[PDB]
């Protein structure tokens, strides 16, 4: 019960808590940073200010923050994308109030000493390669590169000349001006609402307002090949959409469940999927093809995404966007308008399940809207799209300037243009 | 309002102190390997799969 | 005296001697390979064929080739560009008859044994880092990919995924298809004319006939950005202009010589570039700016070349523009039209000079046009441009599409749409 | 018929078997450091400094 109390402070803050009576709590702190607010003199500050949760602070040493939260059987995990930062804890029920001390020094208070910050430095190549083994991680930072100019064109992860030579200046500067209180949002699963708002006193003492004024991304549309060793051929397609938390953004997510998002049964042939069924008419080799949706707060992307064998990945890219274009021009029946609202709203509640699904999805609406809104809210919104405002977003996508990312052996891939 | 992993597709990582680095929600996307032959290649770096989140006790 | 015998044998190969009575000689071989006949599959394959001048051929072992030439005191070397391969032997008078053997077993019988060609694979990661100490090496390799489409869009450098994996078979399948006898020119410079054409029938055994029918190049006009931290800002912007062999191709040389193509006094300030003193009206920084032209069998392309500062890079770009405009309007002197014309001249005579700028004159005449043009009819054909048509070459670029390549800290450099 | 080398631009690479690689016609263009410092390379590969411009005679 008890559903959310939800309190703005008088300088911006954010604090929402749920009072469970469930045996662990979960402590999120939500900031509006992330890789679009850094300019091209300072590329991956964000990567590395992400590993550096376990260094020196004012208030503990990085051998009492290893120490202190294992004694206990806790954990500390950060969480990025390109507009977020999320700082989370959790332990047992009795242990909480040991682990928010620990999660404010973090975040309010860091030390950038010299002699930490650059044996660090050999840590970006690591996790940078760990993650470049999924091939989607490098198709999907070469394709925000291709299709923005600035801000939402970074990659989350540091290029490769600027390895060793962030320096602890530029932490400095980042987190003076980006982890302000007016951007902020404290989020608590396990714990009461007024011993939250007195832990939020003791960082309400200074960062006092918003920060600087990122700018605004400006669209390009663009292309970028990469001709390299891999087996198969990746490739996305996308064009500029819609921002997140207006009424076209709906009607692009129903588009989404009737193109096809992912399969539902193991091992299935996808029976209800639009894109799949159209490029297996003609392509009897091993592939797979997806819709593609990414929203954001002043911008959004929409596609298709394909794998393929590198002789028939022409074959595939025109057949997937043969099928956009018949819906475009009016073939929409009525039940499949229905299903896909169904598989829409059921993955939204299963998305909200758990203690990490819940948290993340009620730190999100803090920092985008300043609000709190129920899941029956949420589902008459997705029942008020009509099935002109589906046409009309594959119409969008058809006349706008489109931009292109492949990798792969790229012989027989065709061009933007073509 | 609603989430980046909210709708599917656009990337987030996840770095700890006692478990491992994570990317993405959607990426490894199935119907990927189910058709067939998607071998997942071996490491010269790399985190452990199961991430220790899923153990029974 | 002697000007030149030219002659063409009844399967394609052309043959050119001049009797000097110097004590050195130069002998060369021109072959119509390199980079523009490459596919997707066997990239870099041009590359590891000119380190292996020194591997065991058919008729002399790794060792005899390396110890023989030394013994005399001679030379062997191999230049490339996209278009032409080139060997060249060199030693005195006494001495070329024992050099032109080894000349003929290092192109018309190759061995490529497994061990051999294993060792090589290294060479090739060290001959590409020389190479890119270079700014201009890397700007201008992503500046061809940025042009074309294919057949014209092949590096002179391996790529790096590829390093280690040239095999055997494919430098075999290559030098059987591209090193045949109507593509080649064998050009001799103080020798006798029938002692090359006994030396000619030793490989007219083989190896007849025209090869495999390269695709025709397809303009693509693109844009490459490569952020790293490099100090100063290189940037190329082209469009496509003429082929090699046609009387627009004459109007485009000229006009490169009116706007500036490199400076006559040491440390002057260039008085007479056009280019230059437009861009020194308002920029007071160091900078460089030059004409750019590239004539191939096909295609062409002509513009400009930056150098300059970070912050300063988009007013050089956008003066340096403009400069072009007010030609292809209208103002162009005639007193600036026959200064240009001296410059074209005189740069032509001068690199015909020495024995090495003179051997590659007639190897390059003989392979495109098939025959040999005193310089005399040369300085009529430039006489005979006349100013119309330099300001008509004008107007084809300030028209056509764009295509972009730079490299630096991009901060401040236009997209080539803005 | 004219050359790469004649109109100057296009690029060349050339091996040897006893002098050094090199490349281009009119990569570093003069009255390039003529200002500022082009200070030159900081080598790690090292090539030559000289082109074996000596042993005149």
């Amino acid at each position: 019960p008890q559903d959310l109390e939800f309190t703005r402070l008088p300088n911006g803050l954010v604090i929402a808590s749920l009072e469970n009576y469930a045996p662990a709590s979960r402590i999120g702190l939500f900031i509006k940073a992330g890789s679009r607010y850094e300019d091209s003199n300072n590329l991956g500050t964000s990567h590395l200010l992400r590993l550096a949760s376990s260094l020196t602070t004012k208030g503990a040493s990085s051998f009492k923050i290893t120490r202190g939260i294992e004694a206990v059987g806790g954990k500390l995990s950060v969480t990025s994308t390109r507009e977020s930062m999320a700082y989370t804890v959790e332990c047992l029920r009795d242990d909480i109030e040991i682990l928010m001390e620990f999660l404010l020094n973090v975040t309010a208070a860091p030390e950038f000493r010299r002699w930490e910050v650059a044996a660090l430095q050999s840590q970006l190549r690591i996790d940078k390669a760990v993650a470049f083994q999924n091939p989607q991680a490098q198709v999907l930072e070469n394709l925000h590169a291709a299709a923005y100019r600035n801000a939402l064109a970074n990659s989350l992860y540091c290029p490769d000349y600027r390895i060793g030579k962030v320096t602890p200046d530029q932490l400095h500067y980042y987190v003076q001006n980006h982890f302000t209180s007016a951007r902020m949002a404290l989020i608590g699963l396990g714990v009461s609402h007024p011993v939250l708002k007195q832990v939020a006193e003791r960082f309400l003492n200074m960062r006092g307002g918003l920060g600087l004024s990122g700018a605004k991304a400006k669209y390009r549309g663009g292309e970028i090949r990469d001709q390299n060793g891999d087996s198969l051929v990746h490739a996305a397609l996308v064009a500029e959409s819609a921002a997140t938390g207006s009424a076209e953004a709906n009607a692009f997510s129903v588009l989404q469940h009737v193109l096809g998002a992912g399969p539902h049964v193991k091992r299935g042939s996808n029976a209800t999927s639009s894109l799949y069924q159209a490029v297996a008419k003609g392509v009897h080799q091993p592939f797979d093809v997806s819709a593609f949706n990414a929203s954001y707060s002043d911008s959004g992307l929409f596609g298709i995404y394909t794998i393929s064998q590198a002789a028939s990945a022409g074959d595939v890219i025109k057949s997937a966007y043969d099928q956009v274009k018949a819906i475009a021009q009016g073939n929409l029946s009525n039940t499949d308008v229905q299903a896909a609202k169904n598989k829409l709203k059921a993955g939204y509640l299963m998305s909200v399940e758990s203690s990490e699904g819940f948290l993340d999805e009620v730190g999100s609406q803090a920092l985008v809207a300043g609000s709190y809104m129920q899941p029956s809210t949420v589902l008459q919104q997705i029942d008020s799209v009509a099935d002109a405002d589906v046409i009309n977003a594959a119409k969008k996508f058809v006349s706008g300037r489109k931009s292109m990312a492949a990798s792969g052996n790229l012989g027989h891939t065709p061009f933007v243009d073509e | 309002m609603l989430s980046v992993a909210s709708r599917s597709g656009p990337f987030a990582p996840v770095l700890s102190a006692t478990s491992r680095g994570v990317a993405g929600a959607l990426r490894p996307l199935v119907q990927a390997a189910l058709p067939a032959t998607s071998e997942s290649p071996v490491l010269d770096a790399k985190r452990s799969f199961l991430c220790r989140e899923s153990l029974s006790g």
